[PDB]
């Protein structure tokens, strides 16, 4: 993780929080095991340490968020590098949480005007949201920007 | 005037560079010039700059590595030399190379046994809206904000403690909350706590107050750094079992209750001025809390409180409409029928069994008015005058009406004891302000009173700025009418027989109230028709209908930032009701501890249902894995696109 | 104080784990500790938890496989043991392995002949807003909700029937409609029909009513599970020939008409309280039907019905404006000119040819009053009381007005038999409410009647909460004027001569109706002008103009939610009119069957132009 952007931290931190089931800040064999075999399959509980000790940099038996972050640095995001969508997201995002929300996008459009109805804002977000949390990523926002 | 003297000193610096042979050769890396000038001649290198520089400072400030390395041989001591005076006091060159995010000169400077304990007590380093930064004091704190990890790490390995404090008493942690780049500084906060390996017996660095007594937990709540507030919440929640899609954690609930004297979150939330600090009430352990404080134990004492106020005012009006009255005394209407009045107010007549009933209720209003002042003795004596206005605007902007209600009741209690004549003029103000003061309870009784916020929000601002442009157009035209009907006999058209009523007369034409003066039987002068139609076309056709449209647009710019004001005002109503009410009823909220073997901390549990989000969790698992109105909505995205794009 | 005890149970649980030496070892994967503790000493393992646990329940619930397998050696009988009482009743540990979506444990559990039909009857499983989920009772149903296919497939093959019911009678099919995740639960409805290979004599599993008697088709209608409702229609539609871009399909039309007693879709749609269920009327086998039932056979009776009612109120007024009156009787104007009234109401005089006409017309109102009440006698005797107000606000919120119109006419019918004096006040309310009731017919004549939808939507809500802020600003100022004009001779300025009328005076100023008091000839007291100027800047410049803009903004938040209200209300006009009108006219809609040798079901065809250029 030589250089990253704020969004890339913030979304991966949401990933790490979603992946860490007990919120201890670490990842153990029991934790990674169940959520992986929640998704249909089942690794045979030997791949799990082979998952961790492949990536555990200090060998403490846990995966802290920096080890989690440098793993995603090797599973790096694609070549979507710009400058204006970067600037467009800062003007939109008031608190700078990295996730432009419903009421924020209502707020910015209100200062431009055009009187969006509450249902009409929900039609904007639900189509733009790829994974389905009702919030737009930085990665999701550029796909509405470039082409349809 | 103050900003120019700062600026003039800055241009005063550059002339010293452009005249010195040394420092101009130090601004560039003119090593050929720098070699010959130093070793040959006999000149000291203690040439102070205009803001008190040294030549060693300049190479760092214009980020020039190879020049200052030559300076180390000639100058063994100027690393130890701070800067001189009044803007950059004590700023050594170790600070400046850190601010440039590297020079690998921190290698060389710490090779020259440079102190890491210097303090930058200068003017332009203090927290102020004049400055544009706030880096604190110590070089450890300067490396904290530019987010350079190995530069931080190198400094711990040379004996730099983490418990330095500024003049405010802030630690290095408190600096990080105030930095504007939020999530990109969230990572540093975990990094520094890892170097609390020596658990000190005082407190483990996360509890240290400032000079105004604030934890770093509370400090984010004051400034609304929600993302940092989200992160510090993580170390306090304590999760129990999980059940499929269900999860039952257990929140900490210690520094967010009104138990201690510190007041601990909620009074500190409502007493700020910042708008973005109100946002914290959406976050998860707080929004759930005050709902439990309101629906249980908050609402029913509040509604039962206000009904006692309702029977108070009703009891006042009954002892208002019954007053001791005589017929008009012996003086007849001595002005020629321009003086019709008929009672003049009985003097000392109580000798009736009926008025003893009136004697009862008239005392009770006096008794209650004393109690209102007794609540408001300490409030005015402690919370300043302008400090009271800071309390005022957000959630309590009535609070003087209930004071002035207590004046006028005490005036009319005085006024009948001396028994002077003018007793009606307090009785007006003591009546309308009483019934208006029941609108304080519009917050309660349902969410069918956020109007009283908007009618506050709009009576200032909009109506206030509209009042002046009334008050001058009316001031000419009322003065215009007095000139033209000066000549006339006011037995017809008695609007305008004198000047001070003519303003009041004109005021009713402006709001389409009075009939509009016309006689149709006696000819009125020929300047009236030109002036009056010109008055009508502005006042009730241009100006007044402009008010509605100007009221129209301002209704829905604040449609969203109204509803959260209502939910904010309940919390402010809640705590004030708690503080001035004793216990042995509506107990200290949440569930008590240490019967369950946990400790004196008190808790509440929250159940919630997550989701699965199957399409996002595949790509993270494969990162582990080894070797309608659609066209309407998309046009708005196009409208979002075309308005933003370059133009 | 009710759910407060629920948490207090749940903290009491964890303390038992922190104080039992066995269970804390069972909370973790403590292989060595549970090795030495179990096999060696002689202590029972029947330690029930705070809510009736076993050692096996905790190790299951904290998702720990390897410690559970060791417990299986010491436990031949903990598998059959359920949890004890008051929240988690009857729930065996087989359930918990299902909810955690696998542990490779149901393998080991069914190796130990676990029962597959234990019924989790606990308190935390009933459908309620208190619980955050509703999964039913049987463990076969639990795996259906978490969408784990081979876990389901494993459960059939050990003999779990797919026809259990809960206390609510709902099947495992019915649970899938109530789930919040819709398209991810669609395939389970396919897969569970696939294991209905026994064609039963009773019904093929899709026709089981619950205890409130609902098929899983119709239950999708009430909850508005639209995407599922789109999917269930797909089996019923019976496509005919295709012709290029044309397709003449044929929908089934059996369980959605008003023929049976079950009311089958339509009355159940309008009697919901949920908002999203009105979305169903846009779907293509239903939207076509109400256009046929209204444009033919529904409109012209409703327009003809309102014409008869329109002549009723006219014939009421013509027997209203003619009353028996006389000159004032012997009592002269005994109050000094504050008592002007002059006629007083003839006693028993009909002896004219003209009043012979009026007695006919007066009876026309009376018979029409009784017919209205005979309609509404059985209605409140069947639809409870509060149930009727659940019916009310949607499409019949008049329904007391038509009752109170019939009420007051019976009052004035009595009032002239006893022939008392104060007869004008029942005549008043019946006259205004008679004309106000004809706004009920505004649904027809074209779509120029969602005003009566909107004017209901706004007289409640907006104007209702605005009146209380009126009701106190009016109250102080009116009380203030009565004090300041207490002194005066009311011969001039008769606005405020006594405290009752000064309220009603002030209410006239507050809407800027009465002219605003002035005399210009008498020096009126100075405290009036300061007060009255403070009134107008509140009353007709702040408060009332605020009412317009607050009216303005609330009108276009409900623009899109206006047109669905109208088309909702036409159906409620339609089906009530079908229900109260007999047949031998406007027949059971759609094309009959079984003359074409097709079946006793009745059908309708719909063409459409397709797409995919
Ligand atoms: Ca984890
Ligand atoms: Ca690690
Ligand atoms: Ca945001
Ligand atoms: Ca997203």
């Amino acid at each position: 993780a030589d250089q990253l952007t704020e969004e890339q931290i913030a979304e991966f931190k949401e990933a790490f929080s979603l992946f860490d089931k007990d919120g201890d800040g670490t990842i153990t064999t029991k934790e990674l095991g169940t959520v992986m075999r929640s998704l249909g399959q089942n690794p045979t509980e030997a791949e799990l340490q082979d998952m961790i000790n492949e990536v555990d940099a200090d060998g403490n038996g846990t995966i802290d968020f920096p080890e989690f972050l440098t793993m995603m640095a090797r599973k790096m995001k694609d070549t979507d590098s710009e400058e204006e969508i970067r600037e467009a997201f800062r003007v939109f995002d008031k608190d700078g949480n990295g996730y432009i929300s419903a009421a924020e996008l209502r707020h910015v459009m209100t200062n431009l005007g055009e009187k969006l109805t509450d249902e009409e804002v929900d039609e904007m977000i639900r189509e733009a949201d790829i994974d389905g949390d009702g919030q737009v990523n930085y990665e999701e926002f550029v796909q509405m920007m470039t082409a349809k | 005037s103050w900003a120019q003297s700062r600026d003039e000193q800055n241009l005063l610096q550059q002339k010293r560079i452009w005249e010195s042979p040394l420092l101009l050769a130090a601004k560039d890396n003119d090593v050929q010039a720098l070699n010959k000038l130093l070793k040959y001649e006999d000149c000291k290198v203690h040439q102070r700059g205009a803001m008190g520089e040294t030549a060693l400072h300049i190479a760092a400030l214009y980020d020039n590595l190879e020049a200052a390395m030559v300076l180390m041989e000639a100058a063994p001591e100027l690393v130890f030399e701070p800067m001189t005076s009044e803007l950059y006091e004590g700023q050594t060159a170790l600070h400046i190379a850190v601010v440039n995010q590297n020079m690998n000169l921190v290698r060389a400077l710490l090779a020259r046994r440079a102190s890491v304990s210097a303090r930058a007590t200068g003017t332009a380093f203090r927290r102020s809206p004049c400055n544009l930064i706030y880096f604190g004091e110590h070089p450890l704190s300067f490396a904290a904000c530019v987010n350079s990890e190995e530069i931080v790490r190198l400094l711990i390995e040379h004996g730099a403690d983490i418990r330095a404090q500024d003049s405010l008493g802030n630690t290095v942690l408190h600096i990080l909350i105030l930095q504007p780049n939020k999530t990109f500084a969230c990572q540093m906060y975990n990094l520094l706590l890892s170097y609390d390996r020596h658990g000190d017996h005082l407190q483990p660095l996360d509890l240290v107050p400032n000079h105004q007594g604030l934890t770093p937990f509370k400090l984010a709540g004051v400034e609304g750094n929600t993302v940092m507030f989200q992160h510090l919440m993580q170390k306090r929640k304590h999760t129990q079992w999980t059940y499929g899609p269900l999860t039952s954690t257990l929140y900490d609930l210690t520094e967010i209750d009104s138990s201690g004297d510190e007041q601990s979150l909620l009074e500190l939330i409502i007493t700020t001025k910042k708008r973005e600090a109100r946002q914290i009430l959406d976050q998860t352990p707080v929004k759930e809390l005050v709902s439990l404080k309101w629906k249980r134990y908050g609402r029913p004492y509040f509604c039962m409180l206000g009904a006692i106020y309702l029977l108070y005012i009703i009891c006042f009006t009954m002892c208002c409409i019954y007053r001791p009255l005589k017929p008009r005394t012996n003086n007849r209407t001595s002005p020629r029928d321009n003086t019709l009045l008929q009672q003049k107010l009985l003097q000392e007549a109580y000798m009736t069994p009926k008025d003893d009933i009136r004697l009862v209720g008239e005392l009770v209003t006096v008794i209650g008015a004393i109690i209102i002042l007794l609540v408001e003795v300490p409030d005015i004596f402690r919370m300043g005058v302008t400090r009271f206005f800071g309390q005022t605007i957000l959630g309590g902007p009535f609070h003087v009406l209930i004071i002035t209600y207590a004046f006028m009741v005490l005036v009319t209690m005085v006024m009948r004891l001396i028994s002077a004549s003018g007793e009606v003029v307090p009785m007006s103000f003591a009546l309308v302000l009483g019934w208006c003061n029941v609108m304080y309870f519009a917050r309660g009784f349902q969410m069918l009173g956020p109007f009283t916020i908007m009618i506050q929000k709009m009576i200032f601002g909009d109506l206030m700025r509209f009042c002046w442009l009334m008050a001058v157009v009316i001031l000419g035209f009322a003065s215009a009418f007095y000139i033209i009907f000066q000549t006339e006999d006011p037995e017809e058209l008695g609007h305008f027989y004198d000047y001070p009523m003519a303003l009041f007369s004109t005021f009713e034409l402006f709001l389409t109230i009075i009939d509009g003066p016309a006689n149709y039987n006696v000819d009125l002068p020929f300047m009236y028709s030109i002036t009056y139609a010109a008055f009508a076309i502005i006042a009730t056709l241009l100006m007044l209908n402009l008010l509605i449209a100007m009221m129209g647009d301002t209704h829905w710019r604040v449609a969203h930032e109204r509803d959260e004001l209502w939910r904010a005002q309940i919390v402010a109503t809640t705590v004030m009701l708690e503080r001035k009410l004793p216990r042995c009823l509506w107990p200290r909220s949440g569930i008590c501890g240490r019967e369950y073997g946990l400790g004196d901390r008190w808790f509440l549990r929250v159940e919630d249902r997550q989701d699965l989000n199957r399409q996002r969790i595949q790509r993270y698992a494969q990162a582990f894995h080894t070797r309608r109105s659609t066209s309407r909505s998309s046009a708005n995205w196009e409208r979002l696109r075309q308005g933003t794009l370059r133009r």
